């Protein structure tokens, strides 16, 4: 049932300051009713959580996604002598699978890290505490983490998506080079192994064509661009 | 050629989201009357990409856990088709090289005990199970460096009887490999964690019989006793339920498991 809160452009990722306007503080939180001043420490707690997690999550997600995207795209476009369609498809798939892996990877660590940061900040501020307020603290910290995890995660996903594209470009360099070198020799690049297999073994209705892929077959790859996990899908605005 | 042209259209209908759900349903039903379904799926344009898309599109439903029966049924039809690709001699190696099992591990990590999630875990387990059934050592190497053993151990401890059985079967296949056995017995910490879980399962089995599960648990112990360090540790921590008459009743029908058990007790000397 729940839709994503944010669209891809609702969040600026250039600096941690991109987080501030979207932070949500449930005013009914018992800790806050008792000490309203403690709200002021929440922004920094979330910023620090994202700060310490963003690069490891980004690196891990791209690493996981890369091999899968490269291998599938290389396979699908093996009889395609042009670099253009392949580059765009790879772009879209890699961005999507990277965003997906980032969402899975950062969820639980963000909760743990955001909660620890708040409980730490709460305790240092007031005062020394006590068994009946340390429970209000632990309650508050857990709830705030739940309330701001989607935001923090999206920030990190977007950071990863933006870094994924150029990384994929570099991984597909040799594929681009196969096609470019072939065109220099006056010929179209065609993976010889794939060419033989498709011509000899695949049923005509599902065979990869030398003539190319027809536009409606690209529907999968276009859908990767339209619908990125964690973000509101795109449309005619 | 009327039934087979019906298979080609559905394969072609997997690319567009508009027609994919129905194609997934129909193809998943026919995967054991179409021997060559796996290479047709692998080698057609965009098909594997569409199945990955189905998988990743339910990631937002994993945490917080909100997965519905309808969502689970749908992605499990996609998982059924990937299992088909994982099993086939002609596509297994390419499937592994594309690291496609990694996109299943988030499902295996879930702990929600609702039926949509249990079905999701069982079906994901079935894909890995199809991989290791074929007994390639390229497969075990991949599993060892991707940390699926803790995923399996958590499930062996907490899952439904069906999921526990598939998960223990995967562990069994890993252990049967020379490399797998050495990996699991490389440190006492690793060995101990596996032995502890197997121990808990034996206790559970004594309360609630499951012939299939007991068979795999016993196999795992037997294989572990092939390692000298593990053999010595097992002489101390092997459950008393495996030494006495606890399972004598349920085993008088299972000659193979009895033989394995007796081989095990024999080894620990
Ligand atoms: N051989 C190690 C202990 C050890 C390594 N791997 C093990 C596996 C099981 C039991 C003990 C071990 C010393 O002591």
């Amino acid at each position: 049932p729940p839709q994503p809160q944010y669209s891809y452009h609702d969040i600026n990722v250039y600096s941690l300051a991109g987080l501030a306007p979207h932070i949500t503080l449930n005013p009914t939180i018992p800790l806050f009713q008792a000490h309203p001043q403690l709200k002021q420490c929440v922004r920094q707690a979330i910023e620090r959580a994202v700060q310490e997690l963003v690069h490891p999550v980004v690196d891990r997600s791209i690493k996981i996604a890369m091999t899968t995207c490269e291998q599938i795209v290389r396979k699908d476009f093996a009889l395609d002598s042009e670099e253009s369609r392949m580059r765009i498809a790879a772009h879209h798939m890699m961005r999507n699978l990277t965003a997906g892996m980032a969402m899975i990877t950062c969820r639980e660590p963000l909760l743990m890290s955001i909660s620890t940061n708040l409980k730490n900040s709460f305790a240092s501020a007031l005062r020394t505490a006590s068994p009946q307020q340390r429970e209000m603290m632990d309650q508050a910290a857990a709830q705030l983490a739940q309330d701001n995890c989607e935001l923090a995660c999206c920030f990190i996903q977007k950071t990863a998506v933006e870094k994924a594209g150029p990384e994929m470009d570099k991984r597909l360099a040799t594929e681009f080079e196969l096609r470019k070198h072939a065109r220099q020799e006056g010929r179209r690049y065609c993976d010889p192994v794939v060419l033989t297999y498709q011509a000899e073994r695949m049923p005509e209705q599902i065979r990869l064509k030398v003539g190319g892929v027809d536009p409606k077959q690209l529907a999968v790859y276009e859908e990767f661009a339209r619908n990125v996990p964690g973000f509101l899908p795109t449309n005619d605005l | 050629q009327v039934d087979r042209e019906k298979i080609y259209q559905w394969i072609n209908e997997l690319s567009s989201p508009e027609t994919r759900e129905n194609a997934l349903l129909e193809l998943s039903k026919k995967r054991e009357s179409v021997p060559d379904l796996a290479p047709m799926l692998w080698h057609s344009f965009g098909t594997i990409a569409a199945l990955l898309q189905e998988i990743v599109n339910i990631y937002p439903s994993i945490n917080p856990p909100t997965l519905t029966a309808h969502q689970s049924n749908r992605v499990c039809n996609a998982l059924a088709l990937l299992q088909c690709v994982a099993s086939h001699p002609e596509t297994r190696s390419a499937f592994l090289a594309a690291h496609i099992p990694l996109f299943l591990y988030p499902f295996l990590h879930t702990v929600s005990k609702t039926r949509p999630f249990e079905y999701l875990r069982l079906t994901s387990l079935g894909v890995i199970g199809a991989l290791v059934k074929t007994d390639e050592q390229e497969v075990i190497n991949f599993l060892l460096t991707t940390e699926i053993i803790p995923l399996c151990l958590r499930i062996m401890e907490s899952g439904s009887e069906l999921s526990k059985t598939v998960a223990t079967f995967i562990l069994q296949k890993i252990l049967l490999d020379d490399t797998g056995l050495a990996y699991i017995c490389q440190t006492y910490e690793r060995f101990s964690h596996v032995a502890m879980i197997l121990g808990k399962m034996v206790l559970q089995l004594s309360k609630e019989p499951s012939a299939r599960l007991l068979k795999h648990v016993v196999r795992c112990y037997l294989r572990l006793s092939d390692n000298p360090r593990a053999r010595e540790a097992l002489r101390q921590c092997l459950p008393d339920q495996l030494k006495d008459t606890t399972f004598a009743q349920v085993l008088k029908d299972d000659t193979t498991t009895k033989r394995w058990l007796a081989q095990l007790v024999k080894n620990l000397q």
